[PDB]
């Protein structure tokens, strides 16, 4: 129902963007759109410790630690390249014509 | 190449902005030209397409969205940024068990 | 002209690994996934006639 | 080790997907709580109070039937009410996934010969109440021709060189018309005289001749080298 | 961005008009009432912009390279499609002056 | 009409309750909803003016091509038609036998040339609102739905003053007068 | 030309172009039959060559 | 155009030549203009910029 | 106007026609009408034709046969003036006099 | 009370699903490259040869007088399993008594046969897909257009009579 897919709305999401969590791993292509059906389930070891054991893929990549440091330099990259010449560009190129 | 030597294909390197006149950044080249030119020829020509239509509008127009779009008081179109899928008063049930 | 030889060679085996999917030595040690994606749409076989 | 996978129906019945970062095959647990051969199983939590089923992994480097279900078959005939007759039930590894791919209300008959297999096979038939294992030579049906009765799909991972043979006699005498025999062949038991595509048209050519239409084969290569997988239906009148 | 004017655009069609919203200026209700959660909230939030982000990124690069992959794979099947329609048309020619 | 056998079905091959030679293959019926035509003859009735159009461009092209009875007849003909829009174009004469169709006439007619000046949303809501009398051309009401509307006769297509869709045209422009009525 | 009336007018100008038209175009699509169906295409042909 | 040329005399001496930028938009040079000495007016083919230059190749 | 009633073979459905306009097919003994369709000319006769699926009605002219549920199927361009309606079962001929001095013969299967 | 814009109800031929052309109301499948197969090489194939013979090899063999077996292990330098398809077989008998040396050349004890399961004596379709299939088979044939779909596929040796003796095409290790 709504009330669990309003739940596991974020770890579907890195499930559907699994190309994108790591730059060594490069899954083959599918889309996955979300199915109409499913089942969240844990792994069962039989006879990561107890300390690492989450509730979310999210807390366990947000738990990770060099992941975070891929991801803001990734996305901080991603940024100045979005942000190259738009208009911080375009307003210190007139301030700089309005200078002298 | 098939006649041509490695040292007839050399790369002939550009140019700068003079120094002088280095506050009017980036002197610009054709490349920098058609970029310029060939955007400014796009939005003009979405331009003349919506004055050809604005000319031949035919004002016995009649589509029956205009029971709810409505035009404001100086011509142009009210579109509502919230929804249309939502009302944008909430009435006084509403707003008592939002209280 | 030997180590051209060699080299045009782990190429060779690199792109084979593109259009079939070669027999690696089987399976390292324990079983961690497909690591890679399970397509349920593709079925990859020769049909008959 | 702990992390948290979503479960997600195949395009087969009966078998699903486990994504995550790296995504499993899984089928449902027929005996819940006990592996069966230390495969790693998944938990959820199905919602009275919302109950704890749960979730086996289909190892492929393990199982034949998982390296063509995952290498990708266009038709299993293993379907959630199915009569199987698995023949070759080296013991009750992929003879398991198998039978939870079945269900409940279908029928697992699993044959084998050898002795300390079958009474592997025994004590995981008590357990997984739908695996009738069968202990008896599998190239004589009239032996156990009173035991069992029309099977629905006829898997075949024996590893013997008159294979066609053996699954042409419990396929005539057990498989209904257009049932499915799924074959797993493995070219250097067949015979290591010759080349593997030349022992997988020969064995190819004994099913069409024993009136097994052949649909389809695979030849599973990450998993197994030189093995396939022949898919059929048994025509019984007319392959044509 | 294009800008086109007050006056066509408040002259154009019923079809043709163009859905420009106004921003809002009044700190609203809803605005002031809806509530976001902070912390570890808020780092969740974050992460998964900059996954999404980087999936989308990803996507448009591998995107333009398949374009520039395939133009210039195109450029040279026009020069083997060009060469075997020559032979063709010699061969044909040949053809009909053996017979 | 059970879906036949196969032996039955080799058996009884021409047999089809539906669609029968006479039919033509439902033309009339397949025209006449296309352009929402309301009663049954209107398709036959027009059928009846290209067949004469036709015999007539048949006649008059048999004749040798050189002379001026054919050449002024033909162009005779091909502006009369072109002018109540019928055709499109006078250019050519093999236009007569072509072009010259039952839906062309169809397309002629008031509510299609109402969703055409875009004076409504489609061809049955044109109708309707000329069921419902708000549609004159010039002066005049016009009522029913198969008035044959003209080249120079569909710049008077209007509506009438008064009429609800007037009034909430000029409403939602808010340019609505209510001096002279709407 | 330029008096001959109807039927000879129309099949004087169909013959003149299927004569001019067989030298190039290919010989499968010039001449073309009418779709008349068997029993009476054998019909037609065996009182016609009675 | 502001400076290529010093003085009236010399625009009119080099009237009506053709100009072009940098960017290769091409131009003429139309009339030398009355108040600033070595000033003048030239027509392009579109609009250029003010980071340009122009020149008149000459031998 | 006056109605020409029909009723079918055996006697489970029955047909009338209305001389202005009106035209019915029903299950006489159920409540179950299965066509009613006002044809606004002066329809004439009418008769089923092999069942209660289709019936041919002899309209201002033309003969209109039409489904069970009264969608129109054909519009018979011969049948000039038909005012009697009849069907040959057996042979599957509906057969049509009328105000022109001819009677014709439809076979109905094959159209 | 009444509706608006009133019409007949007639049926609707691009609609109605009673009539004949409107009686018609994923799982891709990319077939996997033969694991026999390297780049262009079928390096899985390896002697004693199985050939696959259609009718125009038998009857040119028989017009250059080249024998079926002692031809094909001259030309390979190895051992030949020379097949004839029922395809094949069937094609030779409806080639007529003016080809019964052919036959009868054809039913020979040394030459294996086939047995193949489809409808019709179409040869030509019944030697592409089964070679097509396995990648195991050398198909020898005189046929142009059967000669360039063989040749066209990959891994699939030809073997063709041409001169006085057979020839070999697409097999890389004959000397
Ligand atoms: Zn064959």
């Amino acid at each position: 129902d709504d009330n669990m897919r309003r739940e596991v709305q974020r770890d579907l999401l890195l499930i559907k963007h699994r190309a994108a969590l790591d730059p060594k791993r490069h899954y083959k292509k599918q889309r996955w759109e979300v199915p109409e059906r499913f089942a969240i389930g844990t792994i069962i070891e039989d006879k990561m410790n107890r300390k690492e054991r989450k509730s979310t893929i999210l807390e366990t990549l947000m738990g990770d630690e060099a992941s975070n440091k891929y991801f803001k330099r990734k996305y901080n990259e991603i940024q100045e390249k979005s942000t190259s010449g738009r208009k911080a560009h375009y307003k210190k190129m007139k301030e700089m014509r309005k200078k002298r | 190449a098939k006649l041509v030597h490695d040292v007839q294909k050399k790369q002939h390197r550009e140019r700068s902005q003079l120094t002088s006149r280095s506050r009017y950044g980036f002197l610009e080249k054709h490349k920098d030209y058609v970029k310029r030119a060939q955007d400014f020829h796009r939005k003009q020509s979405t331009l003349k397409v919506l004055r050809e239509k604005a000319k031949e509008r035919n004002p016995d127009e009649y589509y029956h969205a205009m029971h709810s779009r409505k035009t404001d008081a100086k011509g142009l179109l009210i579109s509502s940024r919230h929804g249309d899928e939502e009302d944008e008063s909430l009435s006084m049930d509403q707003v008592k068990l939002l209280k | 002209s030997r180590v051209k030889k060699r080299k045009k060679y782990q190429k060779a085996q690199k792109k084979l690994k593109s259009v079939r999917a070669v027999y690696s030595g089987g399976q390292s040690g324990v079983y961690e996934g497909e690591k890679t994606g399970i397509k349920k749409g593709l079925t990859r076989s020769v049909k008959f006639k | 080790g702990g992390a948290k996978v979503v479960i997600e129906p195949h395009r087969h019945a009966g078998v699903y997907i486990a994504r995550g970062k790296e995504d499993l095959l899984v089928t449902k647990n027929m005996a819940p709580g006990e592996s069966v051969y230390g495969e790693k199983r998944i938990s959820v939590e199905e919602p009275v109070p919302p109950t704890k089923v749960e979730y086996r992994v289909w190892n492929p480097f393990r199982s034949k039937l998982a390296a063509g279900i995952m290498g990708g078959l266009d038709e299993l005939f293993i379907a959630p009410g199915k009569k199987v007759l698995y023949l070759g039930a080296a013991s009750g590894t992929s003879v398991s996934h198998v039978s939870d791919v079945v269900g409940p209300e279908g029928v697992v008959y699993a044959v084998e010969f050898s002795h300390r297999p079958g009474r592997e096979l025994i004590s995981m038939a008590k357990k997984r109440p739908n695996i009738i294992p069968i202990i008896e030579d599998a190239r004589h049906p009239q032996k156990y021709r009173m035991l069992i009765g029309m099977v629905d799909c006829v898997f075949a991972d024996v590893a013997q060189p008159d294979q066609a043979r053996i699954i042409a006699l419990n396929s005539h005498m057990f498989l209904k018309d257009q049932g499915g025999v799924v074959i797993s062949i493995k070219a250097n038991c067949i015979d290591s005289t010759v080349d593997a595509e030349t022992v997988f048209a020969r064995e190819v050519q004994k099913l069409r001749e024993e009136r097994i239409k052949p649909l389809e084969q695979l030849t599973l290569e990450p998993y197994e080298r030189d093995h396939c997988i022949v898919v059929g239906r048994y025509m019984r009148s007319g392959l044509k | 961005g294009l800008k086109v004017p007050k006056a066509v655009q408040k002259e154009l069609p019923f079809k043709s008009q163009i859905h420009q919203m106004k921003p809002q200026k009044k700190k609203t209700y809803m605005a002031k009432r809806a509530v976001v959660l902070g912390g570890d909230e808020k780092k969740a939030r974050s992460f998964i912009q900059k996954v999404l982000t980087i999936s989308k990124a990803k996507d448009s690069k591998r995107k333009e390279q398949k374009a520039s992959q395939r133009k210039e794979r195109l450029k040279k099947l026009a020069k083997m499609e060009e060469e075997k329609s020559q032979r063709d048309k010699e061969k044909k020619k040949e053809y009909f002056a053996q017979n | 009409v059970r879906k036949l056998k196969h032996h039955e079905q080799k058996l009884l091959k021409k047999v089809d309750f539906l669609e029968w030679k006479q039919d033509q293959g439902h033309r009339d019926t397949q025209v006449m909803r296309t352009y929402h035509i309301q009663n049954r003859e209107d398709y036959h009735k027009y059928n009846r003016i290209c067949g004469d159009i036709r015999r007539l461009a048949n006649k008059l092209s048999l004749l040798p091509p050189t002379d001026p009875f054919r050449r002024k007849h033909e162009q005779l003909l091909l502006d009369k038609l072109y002018a109540m829009g019928v055709l499109t174009t006078k250019s050519k004469i093999s236009d007569l036998e072509n072009k010259v169709t039952v839906s062309a006439i169809c397309r002629r007619r008031l509510p299609v040339i109402m969703h055409r000046l875009k004076m409504a949303e489609t061809i049955q809501d044109a109708v309707k609102f000329i069921e419902q009398g708000h549609v004159r051309v010039g002066p005049n009401l016009i009522n029913d739905p198969a008035y044959l509307v003209t080249r120079n006769m569909e710049d008077y297509v209007t509506w009438v003053d008064n009429s609800k869709i007037k009034k909430t045209l000029l409403r939602y422009r808010n340019q609505i007068d209510d001096f002279d009525f709407s | 030309d330029d008096q001959v009336i109807g039927k000879a007018r129309s099949r004087t100008l169909e013959m003149r172009l299927n004569r001019l038209s067989r030298v190039n175009g290919h010989q499968d699509k010039i001449n073309k039959l009418e779709k008349v169906p068997m029993h009476i295409r054998r019909g037609m042909i065996d009182k016609h060559v009675k | 155009i502001k400076d290529m040329f010093s003085s009236a005399m010399e625009v009119a001496r080099f009237e009506g030549a053709q100009i072009k930028t940098v960017s290769g938009i091409r131009g003429e040079i139309k009339r030398a203009l009355s108040k600033p000495e070595g000033h003048y007016r030239a027509a392009f083919e579109d609009k250029i910029l003010m980071s340009d230059i122009v020149i008149l190749r000459s031998w | 106007g006056p109605y020409h009633i029909k009723y079918a073979k055996n006697g489970t459905h029955l047909l009338i026609t209305g001389r202005k306009g009106h035209v019915a097919s029903m299950d006489w003994r159920k409540g179950q009408l299965r066509a009613e369709l006002f044809l606004n000319e002066t329809c004439h006769s009418a008769t089923y034709l092999q069942n209660e699926q289709y019936f041919a009605v002899a309209q201002k002219k033309y003969t209109f046969i039409y489904d069970h549920e009264g969608t129109e199927l054909h519009r018979l361009k011969q049948h000039i003036e038909a005012r009697h309606l009849d069907f040959l079962p057996y042979h599957y001929l509906l057969v049509t006099a009328g105000e022109t001095g001819w009677l014709k013969y439809h076979d109905v299967s094959t159209g | 009370t009444r509706k608006f814009g009133l019409v007949k109800r007639t049926l609707n031929t691009k609609k109605d699903q009673r009539l004949k052309k409107n009686q018609e109301n994923l799982t891709r499948n990319i077939p996997q490259v033969s694991s026999a197969l390297f780049f262009q090489y079928n390096q899985a194939i390896k002697p004693p040869y199985q050939v696959l013979i259609d009718t125009n090899f038998i009857n040119f063999s028989i017009q250059k007088k080249v024998d079926i077996v002692r031809g094909m292990m001259d030309c390979l330098l190895a051992k030949c399993n020379p097949l004839i398809t029922d395809c094949v077989m069937a094609e030779l008998e409806k080639l007529g008594p003016k080809y019964r040396i052919a036959l009868k050349l054809a039913r020979d004890p040394r030459i294996k046969r086939l047995s193949c399961s489809h409808k019709g004596t179409y040869a030509d379709d019944c030697l592409v897909h089964r070679v097509l299939q396995h990648k195991c088979y050398i198909v020898a044939t005189n046929d142009a257009g059967l000669k360039q779909r063989i040749r066209k596929i990959p891994g699939i040796p030809l073997m063709s009579v041409g001169g006085h003796a057979y020839v070999i095409e697409k097999l890389p290790d004959v000397f």
